[PDB]
């Protein structure tokens, strides 16, 4: 949920301003070793609380391969890219999970986002540093206490 | 739009996936700070459990 | 299903042998343009009748895009690449749609085959020939005729 | 395995899907000559009717 | 040198069209590990013989890679889809390098070729089988015998 | 060369290490239309002078694309993530070329370094922001003034 | 055109390359079927010998 | 390594390249700033002139 990323004046939020219809986003996870995901998330809002309603697929990952054999220790810092593709907001990602082992698993993400408010205004070509990390988690991970701390910029 | 959201809000999140053929569902209750661009979410496996995948897949796309 | 495919003698056919029990697959369809699709399906078998549960989502398909915008004629025959990744059954193929206009849309299949029935002999690297048709179908679509004919070979 | 299958067999189908959000349901009845390599079925929108992208991009998930 | 193709009569012949002038081609090899190649070759043609200019360059290949540890056995057997992309032949293929181990190493192949003879009729979408083979070689491959069979086809 | 890159204490500068001997690096950009480059650089130290012996290969861009019809209008401002694959140094970017239309056009960066120098410290997964822009030039570029400015980081 | 190219024909080629920073140059000296869609042909390795990576990457430009 | 390299250095640059066929030369003469991250040159191509692509996509390689 883009809304969590801190955005400077310059730069429209394309996230803060869709309410209070919402939005969604579509989201393709491209694994280097074949393993490819499609998240999809329908955001909404009652009171002061977002609603998330998404869907995860998970196909051809290789079942001695990192995922499947559960050898991944975190996800780095990213940096995210955003812009338009035929007027729709996009962001591109440069992904690694962090292996034991000391090496990384690389991922490419395509994140599209639609708003259901009239009227945004659409950014122009910048970034969303992010660092998602799990805080904390039970032995099989039934349990799980995630963050993410997210910040929008203009490079340079 | 002159966004109305606040300083601080809460969230609720429905994960319904499927990965490798092991289907499973995820409750999440969580809060965050859209103006500093934080947020934490406290996340229980409901069914498939426990899952035989690495869970950093998933954590995107809460 | 590729259980509907001529097999030759001298390749082992993955699928006719597995069953009772049956099979499934996962596939990956990566559109040149963004689009990214996952489709799965899995296949019983109960008399004479094949039973098949589907799961087809996509997304990041741009909106005027052909796909978005209704513009493809039909899939071109293909030769599926059929070979063993980390023990699992897979075949890849280069996929393309021809569209209106006279030009073509490419695709990238990657589909993993996985057996519930035991004892399995796995082929070696072999081909799998396929040419798929709509051959008829309503304004809509919402009523199709689909056919296909497949046939696997050694290639040379 | 020695396969039993027969040279004639039936096929039935449900498809359930979601492309660029649009939800959609099809149902599927054919049949085909697994030695031969062929089989035709007969496929129904039951939901999401009238399909907003190109038909072509589900056939091969049949 | 798709010059060496069978191809029958119905589909027209865009190499053994291109001479007395000949024709150039280029290629991109991108492995599924990181490395990749580019190919170029000019050919030409002089009484019964052709001339080829050619140029490889390869990048980021893994050093512990099977490319650059020499653990590859043959190229399988292949399928080219030809077909034009913005009024140019092109060819894309699904390669796979068998290595030792018995496991197999995948490269996507895009061949762009180009005539220089004038009033040549363009080809429609089409196949090309392809088998290429070292019959042998030295120790160090200083010495190579290659071979190469290609038939072109409709598919089906 | 990433010798110009500014380098905070507490990640390891491969390139400022690598010297007097110098560095080569070896790249790989893939356009989202096809088009596929190779550039290459050695880099020496003579006096206070780098020189670069520079070579650059790029095929299957379509004619009439944006490439070879020169509607490009610069490189946004991009975040190289940096680490080591199978040892060597490497660097991936999610980078776009802004064209004539208010589109954009994206290129997948793979970077290689490889230091010459004995005993150089490697550093860990961090991240190279940089803004490349062209100047000046005169009407058909055969005259460009270039600069470029980079600064390395740990994200966040 | 009306190909003139003959059912047997002669070929010569000169490739230069570099792999992973190792230059080389390979020459090669051939003939083929045109018509059958077969060829063959000897290389030598000129410069670079001997190559340090697997010479199958090369195969397909000669 | 301690490095040695300055705070101001000066750049020599010769690129050889081809591109869908067409060949070229640049040269460039340049300067820079190490330690802030900073460097600049001009280029001029000596062979291949006027070239028929977007000179951007070399821009990063020199
Ligand atoms: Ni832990
Ligand atoms: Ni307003
Ligand atoms: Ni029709
Ligand atoms: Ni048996
Ligand atoms: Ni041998
Ligand atoms: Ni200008
Ligand atoms: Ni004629
Ligand atoms: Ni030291």
């Amino acid at each position: 949920n883009r809304v969590f990323a801190k955005y400077p004046d310059h730069i429209p939020d394309y996230f803060k301003q869709s309410f209070p219809k919402g939005f969604s986003w579509e989201r393709s996870l491209m694994f280097e070793d074949g393993g490819v995901c499609i998240a999809t998330n329908d955001i909404t809002l009652k009171g002061d609380t977002f609603f998330n309603k998404v869907r995860f697929d998970g196909v051809n990952f290789p079942p001695n391969g990192p995922v499947m054999q559960k050898k991944t220790l975190k996800w780095e810092a990213s940096t995210e890219k955003m812009y338009l593709r035929d007027g729709v907001l996009t962001g591109d990602i440069t992904m690694a999970l962090l292996l034991k082992g000391d090496v990384h698993y690389r991922c490419d993400f395509r994140t599209t986002y639609k708003s259901r408010q009239e009227g945004v205004k659409l950014p122009g070509y910048h970034f969303v540093d992010h660092c998602i990390s799990i805080l904390r988690h039970d032995k099989d991970y039934n349990e799980v206490k995630l963050y993410e701390h997210a910040v929008a910029h203009s490079g340079l | 739009p002159m966004s109305l959201i606040k300083p601080e809000m809460k969230i609720k999140l429905l994960m319904e996936g499927n990965v490798n053929g092991h289907q499973f569902v995820i409750e999440g209750d969580g809060k965050g700070h859209p103006f500093e661009g934080k947020q934490s979410m406290d996340l229980v496996v409901k069914e498939g459990a426990p899952l035989p995948f690495a869970y950093d897949i998933l954590t995107t796309a809460f």
